[PDB]
């Protein structure tokens, strides 16, 4: 009654456009599953993978829009019992990835008992199936075959735009910095900080992992952060003091649409 | 114009080995700087970085803002986001005789290790 190590419902490679509005309404109609919230458990068989998708957000309700016209469908289809964050910075300071995913973490586990999260930046589209949103024995980096890069790794060590990490292997690291501010680095540190800890990086291959990321410009207020390689210099000290252990934060108020949750919290200004 | 790790190897083929930077370190350098875009522009704190290399206008290029700045490589901040590299490595030259190659802060975290990635096997 447990659902197959694999999906027999994958589908493979997928065409992948945005050229064509998109309509939540139609989305909402053609995924019936899922319930309030961006939540969807399978009926036939058990999921194994309790996966809470968190998704770092602050003016990308276009791009928005494209993920979950397409990711919806293939996170059923990888018969996952998942549900959908997105965790909106307010405000107008430096935007902080890293933190928003650890409050993503933190938010999301009072929902439901998740034991697997996949932290997923909003433009990010996988376009194979077989490229399972799920965790596994050692941390999973997801994006590993961007366009943006010319379908390969820009840098072996390159563990940004989607990754997964079981709760355990989380706490494991103590979570995400909160002290990166801007662009720039924190998914180093975080690549570090399982280094400092035995964890190695799991990854489909080059064709599994290929990514389609929607084009934008260089948002306001994400500007390349000037300290960034002091800080990816320092990861084995400042991560036992920077990260969940330090975390922070207001929440100002919990959204539920029907195809995901939006969080909208103050995390504060760099210190 | 965003360049690829091949196109920059190539075309900064004449730095290769000054002041003991091989082309795999730099290629590793360029990414992580600018993204090998030759038209990056950053505000590092108070001063502009520009092109490839990321020169700033603190001291090394002349721009609008720092009219008096020594601009040591004796060029307008405006000739390092073109296409002709051959000023920016230039420039980038002076940097590594007066600074080293400290100047580039990607260089240590990011490049000490696992070079041969970044080598371009293109004939
Ligand atoms: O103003 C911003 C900046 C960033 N992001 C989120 O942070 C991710 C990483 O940002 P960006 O795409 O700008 O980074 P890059 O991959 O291009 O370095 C984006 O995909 C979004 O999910 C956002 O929602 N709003
Ligand atoms: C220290 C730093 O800037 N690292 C960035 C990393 O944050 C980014 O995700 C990656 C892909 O764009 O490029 C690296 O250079
Ligand atoms: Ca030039
Ligand atoms: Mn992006």
């Amino acid at each position: 009654t447990a659902c197959p190590e694999e999906s027999p419902l994958l589908v493979g490679p997928m065409l992948i456009e945005f050229n064509i509005p998109v309509d939540l309404k139609l989305v909402e109609q053609q995924n019936p599953k899922v319930k309030l919230g961006g939540r969807y458990t399978p009926m036939d068989c058990i999921s194994p993978h309790k996966v809470a998708i968190i998704i770092p957000f602050r003016n990308r309700q276009e791009h928005l829009k494209y993920w979950l016209y397409y990711l919806h469908p293939i996170l059923q289809r990888q018969q996952l019992d998942y549900g959908i964050y997105v965790i909106n910075q307010a405000g107008e300071s430096m935007f902080n990835r890293a933190k928003l995913l650890n409050v993503g973490f933190k938010e999301a586990l009072k929902d439901y008992d998740y034991n697997c999260f996949v932290f997923s930046d909003v433009d990010l589209i996988p376009m194979n199936d077989h490229n399972t949103y799920r965790c596994f024995s050692q941390p999973r980096h997801i994006s590993v075959a961007m366009d943006k890069f010319g379908f390969s790794l820009p840098y072996v060590q390159y563990f940004g735009g989607v990754s997964a990490l079981s709760k355990q292997q989380f706490l494991s690291i103590n979570g995400f910095p909160n002290n990166y501010w801007g662009a720039g680095g924190e998914d180093d540190d975080i690549y570090n900080r399982l280094a400092f800890r035995g964890m190695s990086v799991s990854r489909p291959n080059a064709v599994i992992g290929k990514t389609r990321m929607i084009r934008h410009s260089r948002d306001k207020k994400n500007e390349p952060n000037p300290q960034r390689f002091d800080r990816i210099a320092h990861t084995k000290e400042t991560m036992l003091s920077d990260g969940l252990n330090s975390l922070t934060y207001m929440v100002l108020e919990v959204q539920r649409y029907p195809l995901y949750t939006k969080i909208t919290v103050d995390i504060g200004t760099p210190s | 114009t965003e360049l690829t790790k091949c196109k920059v190897s190539h075309a900064i083929k004449d730095i290769d080995g000054y002041q003991g930077i091989s082309l795999l370190e730099w290629a590793c350098v360029l990414f992580h700087t600018s993204g090998y875009d030759t038209q990056a522009v950053v505000n590092d704190n108070g001063s502009t970085e520009y092109g490839l290399f990321q020169i700033s206008d603190r001291f090394w290029c002349k721009s609008s803002e720092f009219p008096e700045s020594e601009n040591i490589c004796g060029i307008s901040c405006d000739k390092l986001l073109d296409d002709e590299l051959d000023d920016d490595i230039a420039c980038a030259k002076k940097i590594l005789a007066i600074k080293g190659i400290d100047y580039w802060k990607a260089y240590k975290p990011m490049c000490s290790e696992k070079l041969e990635q970044w080598r371009c096997e293109k004939p």
